[PDB]
RNA sequence: UAUAUAUAUAUAUAUAUAUAUAUAUAUAUAUAUAUAUAUAUAUAUAUAUAUA
RNA sequence: UAUAUAUAUAUAUAUAUAUAUAUAUAUAUAUAUAUAUAUAUAUAUAUAUAUA
């Protein structure tokens, strides 16, 4: 309900009409959310069997 | 000395059509003259070049008509008025 | 930002907030159980170490 | 069987009260910026008084 | 011309007051949504009374 939807969509229903663009901004802030860097750790060795 | 609002000055955010004033009439043209008399300028000194200009307002829509509401209200508006019954009763119905 | 006194219709420039990092799992899909088990009985235990 | 009245239950609408969320306005407190006024200090200019 | 004093103006600093803006917090009001309660109206069911 990111667009287009605000205003007169029910609380459960999603309009089919908007998908392209919903699923689209969707995807876009999952894009925006993982933008940062891998940092790295300390570490430890491992002795427990194979 | 070295002060940064005196460096760092960039546009604000809703630039183009702050000052526009709410109206219906002429909003390019009352858009224009806010921002004109808003920038300091008084008209006695502006001569003829305040006469025909105008600028942008929130009173026109991006298709170019003139709103009075957010489009989003106006879409919801339209979808309001034509929501028909989910579950009716009719004596008719097996 | 106790300082934002621009002149007129403007702003004061800050940078992009880049420097963003994270030490966990570079990941953003989870499993989980959806529906509980049933509680069987384990019949084996774990490790043994004297 | 139908109508009317009364009681109870359920559904829908409207009003009022209370709680929670969101928006807007107002008030109060604190911080920062700008303007104005008053006081004190320092510098400069002008006027007046006194001395040489 | 120089010195000293007083007054006025201007600049700079500090203090105090007031105003305006922005941020944060709290309170109140209004609007919208949701929940709960009460009242009123309408519908349906059940009971009782009266009439046909």
């Amino acid at each position: 309900k990111t667009v287009l939807s605000r205003g007169y969509i029910d609380n459960a229903q999603f309009n089919p009409l908007a998908l392209r663009s919903n699923v689209l901004l969707m995807l876009l802030q999952f894009t925006l959310s993982n933008l940062k860097i891998n940092k790295s750790s300390t570490f430890t060795s491992d002795v427990t069997t194979i | 000395t070295a002060s940064p609002a005196d460096t760092n000055v960039v546009p604000a955010k809703d630039a183009p059509t702050t000052n526009s004033p709410p109206s219906t009439t002429s909003p390019n043209q009352a858009a224009a003259d806010a921002n004109q008399q808003q920038a300091g300028i008084v008209s006695s000194q502006s001569g003829p070049n305040a006469v025909g200009d105008s600028a942008p307002s929130t009173s026109v829509n991006n298709d170019g008509d003139i709103i009075t509401r957010p489009t989003s209200d106006s879409i919801a508006a339209v979808a309001n008025a034509t929501k028909p019954a989910a579950v009716v009763s009719d004596p008719q119905s097996m | 930002s106790k300082h934002l006194s621009a002149y007129l219709d403007s702003a004061v420039a800050n940078g992009p907030e880049l420097i963003v990092e994270d030490t966990g799992l570079c990941t953003s899909f989870m499993l989980l159980d959806n529906i509980p088990s049933a509680h069987l009985t384990k019949e084996l235990i774990g490790f043994t170490w004297f």
